[PDB]
């Protein structure tokens, strides 16, 4: 059973092994043009509804009209599928936010923002188990005589940092979780100093991702951009991704939406502008188990 | 590492032109920029870094 | 000609024992009023910062895992009296198997256990381990909770800890000096290195930039300003 | 019949395990004021002269290398008191990477540096490097500079040292004694020893007839005069 | 996969091999008439324009007229080539200089000496990279009743001694590099021993070709003797020689041609003789790389 | 001898209105600043380099007879050489207009008497750039725009080597 294989050479011969052990664990590690500007690993690089081969958007009643689609991508190039071997899940808008000269960001956390949205909500918590896919479609429109850039971004399990620096891993479920609502980032860590009675939150600094690392290297996560002068709107289509084939939707979040602004909100020349920024989201591919009497949070 | 041994040039952009903006619109604006790397590329010799440590650690 | 990229594989990125930990244990002399000391530590990457930071460049991971043991020994007092060679006994408490609680007691009979007994002064231990996760997958990170607060139910119930799964994911090592207590005391401490075998890895992310603050992604006021001042128009 | 020239190969000639330097370490007392010795070498082959004058018939080299390290240890006072055996790290340190400022640092974790743990009193202590010369082939020499002085920048910018490519060629090789504080001490010292494998030579150079004086090709005032007498008519 | 083989025998059966490791650098080492006269190994001989198959010496517009050839020699073995996988390249003389009974020596570095010569030093200094090999013909004639031998040699890597003794590889690039003008030879080590304000220059001993080595055994490089007696010019041929297929030619020499007298200089009686050495170089297959504004170095 | 890639590059808003008329002359002769003397302009001042050289709206003859200013005056609807500017058009062109292009690119080929000659002596192309329709914005009395000539030499070969010419260029 003496196994013979090719040294690792330079570039002007081999080498022999045999498995002692019963089990794989035991062995030992097993080491494995024209273009230059062409991606070795494409999906890892945020591909489009097009680039992988697959305007009016429809799921069951619900229905976006969009133009755009060159800025769409697929998160991880993979498309959202069925846990394999339903009119609830369709498209819900979002209370829409207000982008301004000074906003520094906004989250939001999968399945979490859906928690109340129509038969989506029910289903979710009338099950032990349920997973989903999801279509995020940004809106977000302006002038020829605005300007600004959004970097939308979608992050699978999105930890985010905590408001204490006394105590760590504390931020309450019920501040972690802000349903619909969403919760925002800020310019500077403000460390909850009360001590006896703690507000048990996150304190999320723009710069860092709300998360110890650099706004800059966001762009490594299924991602898009909203640039005011090209184009009005984002599309992201991202699969069920866990290290599991089906999770509990109430004790966890999959997928974490983050929008910061990359370049600010300006226009002609209002020392302070606003516009409007709309979130459109829709359950995908989704499917619940273990049916049972309803599970009734303590959100509060 | 710095070394000017293995330097590896300059980059630097300019106005070719100019920006012109009619009335009405922003005389300032940004540019983003990103870099990566092409498939062309690679490294060796694999080592520890300096952009993080425990300095207070003992190992 | 051509260059290959073989020593960025992920395998190679990690083909290399980190130290994990380092445990401390002792033998004292049998008169003492303290304890004699034994170690129990409770298994994880995150106590060291190197192979955490080299992990966290991605959310989950699958591998069989490789531990190194090297144990080292010193004299602790002016004495100028001696010691025969240790023997050291390293052992494996999964979640739920009864935890050591004296150098001497029954648990060390370690009938279902592994354990391992290393002798002094010969080439460091190893062995390894399958990937035991209960999921498809070890998690670096989980954006949620170990259980959900009921309405109904009191608030101090519902309650736990934000990011953290199960309280015990993988148990402890438990060591021990197995020789008996000496007169002239000797401590010994034990470094663990772990090495990923066979390894995969999904979904990537932004390597730490900002100092570690526990197990967690929390961060800690005064820490939050890597970057250097460098002027823009300058080379 | 028939004599063959095998054992002047190039192969052959340099087929040999050369000190190429003598680290020293040690292991104090836990109270003393001075600090625990860790050594820091840079590595090089001109350190010692015998190994560099055998090299140095040749202008560029190519080969992979062999390591061999011999660690001795011994007592420094009076003393009567003992040590347990020491466990020795060997460190080595890329151009880059975080250098060791104690004995006890972050640094040690090693997580993707390349580092060797050794016991006292086993066999000495051996690896293998590849040829991991960033051009083409080993320079012995180079006739040159590592930069350019430019008219419009200062005097002082522009400044290098003749002959000298990278501040940082093949990084160190960090070493320290991985027992903790004894209180009787004990110092160590740890002898390199190298050998070029699968070795190929370029462009031949007559050997140095003078005394090395540093790194480069000078000589010094007093040693120039090598050769002997004797009368050309004198057998 | 074990690996038979023919032990090292006596002269009056084998070992075996096997390969445990990877990595070829774990590897051990690999252990591999009539006319004595014959060289084993020629090319490290100096060969001859003629000696490995190869009168008007032509460079574009530049020509050497020569009957001398057997005085010719290519360098390894090896002629100039093209970096695979220019009229700026010709001909030019460097300024005269002159033996006399009492001249101990002088040297030059390529590219160096040649990086005021029309276009050829323009396109030096425009480009990051730069490489050529280069014909050098020594010309140096007398009469038929003159006396004397000149040793033409070329260096590979021609790193040259210091002037101080207190400090080592100290020797400034402005004078490292001496140009078109030359650079000589001493009979004597004078340490510069002004300290404040250091002369930072090379002192090259004759006898010990100015690097600590004999002179005697100079003759394992590239060379060429011109006796007065038999001869009077020298032709070497010059490949490019690196640890590189290509590199900077402003931070790095890398020829340098050493001319000594062997037997010095002597005429029919006159006390104090002289006679003119002048040396023309072509660069040759030559060729440059990554273009832009022009390197104005700081020579004084 | 060498042919040319001509770049003019121009850019404004879409309220900003114009138009520049780009035209490649072969031989572009162009009329001297004198009256009591002709073909008098110096080799310096014929040969302006890379800063230019400029159009004027009026013939304003050199009359320093003792110590001549030995340039051109190039008129502007005379196209600078005794021609109507409105017929520069049988001349290779093209035109920037501002409300529908903001660039032109001119291809020129060498053109010649000769398979090739003397470059220092004589000067092959002429490029002239005028505007055609005036600069105007939105409402301010007085605008600006710039106006980029990138340029390259095409199929290019010289021959004839020895050492440097040193002009009198001043
Ligand atoms: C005699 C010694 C036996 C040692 C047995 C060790 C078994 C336990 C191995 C646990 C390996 C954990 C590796 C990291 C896991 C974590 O990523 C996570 N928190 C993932 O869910
Ligand atoms: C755990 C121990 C690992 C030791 C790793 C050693 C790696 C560094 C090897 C450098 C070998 C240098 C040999 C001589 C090189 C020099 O000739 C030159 N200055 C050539 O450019
Ligand atoms: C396939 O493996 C058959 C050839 C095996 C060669 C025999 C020698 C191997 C010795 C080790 C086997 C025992 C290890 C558990
Ligand atoms: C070719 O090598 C097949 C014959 C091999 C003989 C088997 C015994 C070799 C034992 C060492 C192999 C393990 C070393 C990594």
């Amino acid at each position: 059973g003496a196994q013979v294989s090719s040294q690792k050479v330079g570039a002007h011969i081999n080498y022999t092994t045999i498995n002692y052990y019963r089990d794989s664990a035991s062995n030992a590690a097993s080491k494995q043009i024209k273009d230059v500007l062409i991606k070795t690993a494409p999906m890892l690089n945020s591909p489009n509804i097009e680039a992988c081969g697959y305007l009016q958007l429809t799921l069951g009643n619900s229905t976006i009209t969009t133009q755009e689609a060159a800025n769409s991508v697929v998160a991880y190039g993979r498309w959202p599928e069925y846990l394999r071997d339903v009119a609830a899940c369709r498209f819900y808008t979002l209370d829409t936010v207000s982008w301004t000269k000074e906003s520094r960001g906004w989250w939001w956390k999968l399945p979490d923002a859906l928690r109340d949205m129509g038969l989506f909500g029910q289903n979710m918590y009338y099950h032990y188990l349920g997973r989903s896919g999801y279509t995020v479609h940004v809106q977000c429109n302006a002038s020829k005589f605005h300007q600004g850039a959004l970097g939308v971004f979608a992050v699978p399990e999105m930890c985010l940092a905590g408001d204490s620096n006394t105590t760590t891993m504390h931020t309450s479920y019920q501040n972690a979780n802000p349903g619909e609502k969403g919760g925002t980032f800020t310019g500077t860590f403000t460390p909850d100093n009360n001590q006896t009675s703690p507000a048990r939150r996150f304190c999320p600094v723009d710069y860092l991702l709300g998360n110890g690392t650099l706004l800059g290297n966001a762009f490594v996560f299924p991602h898009q951009i909203i640039n005011l002068r090209t184009n009005n709107c984002a599309t992201l289509v991202l699969p069920y991704v866990n290290s599991l084939s089906i999770d509990s939707m109430v004790k966890h979040n999959n997928w974490g939406i983050a929008i910061l602004p990359l370049a600010p909100l300006n226009f002609a020349s209002e020392s302070s502008p606003e516009i409007p920024i709309t979130l459109t989201i829709a359950p995908m591919c989704c499917e619940f188990n273990g049916l049972r009497n309803i599970t009734l949070p303590r959100l509060q | 590492i710095d070394d000017s041994f293995t330097e590896g040039g300059y980059i630097s952009v300019f106005y070719q032109t100019r920006i012109v903006v009619p009335l009405s619109t922003p005389r300032e604006m940004d540019i983003l920029g990103f870099v990566s790397a092409c498939n062309d590329f690679s490294v060796r010799l694999l080592r520890d870094t300096t952009h993080i440590e425990q300095k207070a650690l003992a190992q | 000609q051509h260059r290959s990229r073989s020593e960025s594989s992920i395998e190679s990125f990690f083909a290399r024992g980190a130290c994990v930990t380092i445990m401390t244990v002792d033998n004292p002399a049998s008169t003492t009023n303290k304890d004699k000391l034994f170690a129990v530590w409770k298994i994880t990457y995150k106590d060291t910062v190197q192979l955490r930071r080299k992990l966290e460049f991605f959310t989950y991971s699958r591998f069989d895992m490789e531990l190194t043991f090297v144990v080292t020994a010193n004299f602790t007092e002016t004495n100028n009296g001696h010691a025969l060679n240790q023997v050291y006994q390293i052992m494996y408490v999964p979640p739920g198997a009864p935890v050591p609680e004296k150098w001497d007691d029954y648990t060390w009979q370690t009938s279902s256990n592994p354990s391992i007994f290393y002798t002094y002064g010969t080439a460091p231990a190893r062995i390894s381990v399958p990937y035991v996760g209960i999921s498809n997958a070890y998690s670096h990170f989980y954006d949620g909770f170990s259980k959900v607060p009921l309405k109904d139910q009191s608030a101090a119930l519902g309650d736990s800890l934000y990011g953290a799964a199960s309280l015990n994911d993988f148990g402890i090592l438990a060591v021990r000096v197995v020789n008996d207590h000496n007169p002239t005391k000797v401590t010994s401490k034990i470094r663990v290195y772990l090495k990923p075998k066979h390894i995969r890895v999904w979904c990537p992310r932004p390597p730490r930039a900002v100092a570690y603050y526990g197990p967690g992604v929390d961060y800690k006021d005064g820490t939050l300003t890597p970057l250097s001042t460098k002027d823009l128009t300058t080379y």
